[PDB]
Protein backbone atom coordinates (compact mmCIF):
# COMPACT_ATOMS: atom_id res chain seq x y z
CA UNK A 1 0.00 0.00 0.00
CA UNK A 2 2.90 2.43 0.49
CA UNK A 3 4.48 1.77 -2.91
CA UNK A 4 1.06 1.97 -4.56
CA UNK A 5 0.82 5.58 -3.32
CA UNK A 6 4.42 6.53 -4.07
CA UNK A 7 3.80 5.44 -7.67
CA UNK A 8 0.85 7.84 -8.07
CA UNK A 9 2.81 10.64 -6.40
CA UNK A 10 5.58 10.09 -8.96
CA UNK A 11 3.17 9.93 -11.92
CA UNK A 12 1.44 13.25 -11.17
CA UNK A 13 4.77 15.08 -10.73
CA UNK A 14 5.95 13.60 -14.04
CA UNK A 15 2.84 14.75 -15.91
CA UNK A 16 3.20 18.27 -14.51
CA UNK A 17 6.96 18.71 -15.01
CA UNK A 18 6.76 17.53 -18.63
CA UNK A 19 4.47 20.46 -19.45
CA UNK A 20 6.64 22.85 -17.46
CA UNK A 21 9.62 21.76 -19.57
CA UNK A 22 7.61 22.02 -22.79
CA UNK A 23 6.87 25.67 -21.99
CA UNK A 24 10.50 26.34 -21.00
CA UNK A 25 11.52 25.16 -24.49
CA UNK A 26 9.40 27.80 -26.25
CA UNK A 27 10.51 30.46 -23.78
CA UNK A 28 14.17 29.65 -24.49
CA UNK A 29 14.05 29.39 -28.31
CA UNK A 30 12.84 33.01 -28.50
CA UNK A 31 15.76 34.03 -26.26
CA UNK A 32 18.24 32.36 -28.64
CA UNK A 33 16.62 34.17 -31.59
CA UNK A 34 16.68 37.50 -29.71
CA UNK A 35 20.38 37.18 -28.87
CA UNK A 36 21.31 36.09 -32.41
CA UNK A 37 19.38 38.73 -34.36
CA UNK A 38 20.35 41.40 -31.82
CA UNK A 39 24.07 40.64 -31.96
CA UNK A 40 23.95 40.44 -35.75
CA UNK A 41 22.76 44.08 -35.91
CA UNK A 42 26.28 45.25 -34.97
CA UNK A 43 27.39 44.73 -38.58
CA UNK A 44 26.78 48.42 -39.24
CA UNK A 45 30.36 49.17 -38.19
CA UNK A 46 31.22 48.14 -41.76
CA UNK A 47 29.38 48.90 -44.99
CA UNK A 48 26.57 46.93 -46.62
CA UNK A 49 28.97 43.98 -46.98
CA UNK A 50 29.50 43.74 -43.21
CA UNK A 51 25.74 43.68 -42.60
CA UNK A 52 24.82 40.85 -44.98
CA UNK A 53 27.84 38.77 -43.92
CA UNK A 54 26.54 38.96 -40.34
CA UNK A 55 22.85 38.31 -41.03
CA UNK A 56 23.80 35.41 -43.32
CA UNK A 57 25.85 33.81 -40.52
CA UNK A 58 23.05 34.40 -38.00
CA UNK A 59 20.12 33.22 -40.16
CA UNK A 60 22.18 30.29 -41.43
CA UNK A 61 23.64 28.91 -38.21
CA UNK A 62 20.70 29.57 -35.87
CA UNK A 63 17.97 28.64 -38.36
CA UNK A 64 19.79 25.56 -39.65
CA UNK A 65 21.64 23.94 -36.78
CA UNK A 66 20.59 25.21 -33.35
CA UNK A 67 16.78 25.03 -33.60
CA UNK A 68 16.34 21.51 -35.16
CA UNK A 69 18.79 20.05 -32.63
CA UNK A 70 16.67 21.46 -29.80
CA UNK A 71 13.54 20.09 -31.49
CA UNK A 72 15.17 16.64 -31.65
CA UNK A 73 16.07 16.91 -27.96
CA UNK A 74 12.45 17.79 -27.15
CA UNK A 75 11.28 14.78 -29.19
CA UNK A 76 13.63 12.57 -27.14
CA UNK A 77 12.12 14.00 -23.93
CA UNK A 78 8.62 13.18 -25.26
CA UNK A 79 9.60 9.57 -26.02
CA UNK A 80 11.11 9.23 -22.53
CA UNK A 81 7.89 10.56 -20.95
CA UNK A 82 5.79 8.03 -22.90
CA UNK A 83 8.07 5.13 -21.91
CA UNK A 84 8.06 5.99 -18.20
CA UNK A 85 4.27 6.45 -18.19
CA UNK A 86 3.90 2.96 -19.67
CA UNK A 87 6.24 1.60 -16.96
CA UNK A 88 4.09 3.14 -14.20
CA UNK A 89 0.92 1.83 -15.86
CA UNK A 90 2.38 -1.69 -15.89
CA UNK A 91 3.47 -1.53 -12.23
CA UNK A 92 -0.09 -0.64 -11.16
CA UNK A 93 -1.45 -3.72 -12.97
CA UNK A 94 1.15 -5.96 -11.33
CA UNK A 95 0.31 -4.72 -7.82
CA UNK A 96 -3.45 -5.06 -8.37
CA UNK A 97 -3.11 -8.60 -9.77
CA UNK A 98 -0.97 -9.67 -6.80
CA UNK A 99 -3.49 -8.29 -4.29
CA UNK A 100 -6.39 -10.05 -6.03
CA UNK A 101 -4.40 -13.31 -6.09
CA UNK A 102 -3.84 -13.11 -2.33
CA UNK A 103 -7.45 -12.27 -1.38
CA UNK A 104 -8.90 -15.10 -3.50
CA UNK A 105 -6.68 -17.58 -1.64
CA UNK A 106 -7.75 -16.12 1.74
CA UNK A 107 -11.39 -16.78 0.81
CA UNK A 108 -10.53 -20.30 -0.43
CA UNK A 109 -8.82 -21.14 2.87
CA UNK A 110 -11.80 -19.77 4.83
CA UNK A 111 -14.09 -22.17 2.96
CA UNK A 112 -12.07 -25.04 4.51
CA UNK A 113 -11.68 -23.52 7.98
CA UNK A 114 -15.47 -23.18 8.34
CA UNK A 115 -16.01 -26.92 7.82
CA UNK A 116 -13.04 -27.80 10.04
CA UNK A 117 -14.47 -25.76 12.92
CA UNK A 118 -17.95 -27.24 12.34
CA UNK A 119 -16.58 -30.80 12.56
CA UNK A 120 -14.58 -29.85 15.66
CA UNK A 121 -17.77 -28.68 17.38
CA UNK A 122 -19.66 -31.79 16.22
CA UNK A 123 -17.02 -33.98 17.92
CA UNK A 124 -17.95 -32.55 21.36
CA UNK A 125 -21.28 -34.44 21.53
CA UNK A 126 -19.24 -37.53 22.61
CA UNK A 127 -21.16 -39.74 20.16
CA UNK A 128 -18.99 -41.15 17.38
CA UNK A 129 -21.94 -42.87 15.67
CA UNK A 130 -23.85 -39.60 15.25
CA UNK A 131 -24.87 -39.32 11.60
CA UNK A 132 -24.32 -35.55 11.51
CA UNK A 133 -20.63 -35.95 12.37
CA UNK A 134 -20.38 -38.69 9.72
CA UNK A 135 -21.85 -36.33 7.12
CA UNK A 136 -19.52 -33.50 8.21
CA UNK A 137 -16.48 -35.77 7.84
CA UNK A 138 -17.69 -36.93 4.41
CA UNK A 139 -18.02 -33.26 3.44
CA UNK A 140 -14.50 -32.45 4.66
CA UNK A 141 -13.02 -35.34 2.64
CA UNK A 142 -14.53 -33.96 -0.58
CA UNK A 143 -13.44 -30.41 0.30
CA UNK A 144 -9.84 -31.48 0.98
CA UNK A 145 -9.65 -33.53 -2.23
CA UNK A 146 -11.04 -30.62 -4.25
CA UNK A 147 -8.44 -28.35 -2.65
CA UNK A 148 -5.64 -30.78 -3.52
CA UNK A 149 -6.84 -31.09 -7.12
CA UNK A 150 -6.37 -27.33 -7.55
CA UNK A 151 -2.75 -27.26 -6.31
CA UNK B 1 15.28 49.28 -24.74
CA UNK B 2 14.07 45.64 -24.57
CA UNK B 3 13.19 44.52 -21.00
CA UNK B 4 14.30 40.89 -21.10
CA UNK B 5 15.36 40.42 -17.47
CA UNK B 6 11.92 41.35 -16.13
CA UNK B 7 10.38 38.95 -18.67
CA UNK B 8 12.64 36.14 -17.41
CA UNK B 9 11.82 36.96 -13.77
CA UNK B 10 8.08 36.86 -14.51
CA UNK B 11 8.34 33.51 -16.34
CA UNK B 12 10.42 32.01 -13.52
CA UNK B 13 7.99 33.23 -10.83
CA UNK B 14 4.93 31.87 -12.65
CA UNK B 15 6.75 28.56 -13.15
CA UNK B 16 7.91 28.34 -9.52
CA UNK B 17 4.31 28.75 -8.28
CA UNK B 18 3.18 25.73 -10.31
CA UNK B 19 6.23 23.64 -9.33
CA UNK B 20 5.60 24.35 -5.63
CA UNK B 21 1.93 23.41 -5.72
CA UNK B 22 2.49 20.27 -7.82
CA UNK B 23 5.10 19.14 -5.28
CA UNK B 24 2.68 19.95 -2.45
CA UNK B 25 -0.38 18.21 -3.93
CA UNK B 26 1.25 15.01 -5.23
CA UNK B 27 2.47 13.75 -1.83
CA UNK B 28 -0.92 14.37 -0.21
CA UNK B 29 -2.86 12.55 -2.94
CA UNK B 30 -0.36 9.69 -2.72
CA UNK B 31 -1.01 9.47 1.02
CA UNK B 32 -4.79 9.43 0.51
CA UNK B 33 -4.29 6.52 -1.94
CA UNK B 34 -2.43 4.49 0.71
CA UNK B 35 -5.13 5.23 3.31
CA UNK B 36 -7.89 4.18 0.90
CA UNK B 37 -6.14 0.87 0.20
CA UNK B 38 -5.47 0.12 3.89
CA UNK B 39 -9.15 0.79 4.64
CA UNK B 40 -10.18 -1.76 2.01
CA UNK B 41 -7.83 -4.36 3.52
CA UNK B 42 -9.29 -3.81 7.01
CA UNK B 43 -12.84 -3.98 5.60
CA UNK B 44 -12.09 -7.27 3.83
CA UNK B 45 -10.57 -8.77 6.99
CA UNK B 46 -13.53 -7.80 9.19
CA UNK B 47 -16.22 -9.02 6.77
CA UNK B 48 -14.35 -12.28 6.12
CA UNK B 49 -14.02 -12.95 9.87
CA UNK B 50 -17.76 -12.40 10.42
CA UNK B 51 -18.60 -14.59 7.39
CA UNK B 52 -16.40 -17.43 8.67
CA UNK B 53 -18.09 -17.25 12.08
CA UNK B 54 -21.60 -17.27 10.58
Amino acid sequence: NNASGKLLALDSQLTNDFSEKSSYFQSQVDKIRKEAYAGAAAGVVAGPFGLIISYSIAAGVVEGKLIPELKNKLKSVQNFFTTLSNTVKQANKDIDAAKLKLTTEIVAIGEIKTETETTRFYVDYDDLMLSLLKEAAKKMINTCNEYQKRH
Amino acid sequence: VIPWQTFDETIKELSRFKQEYSQAASVLVGDIKTLLMDSQDKYFEATQTVYEWC
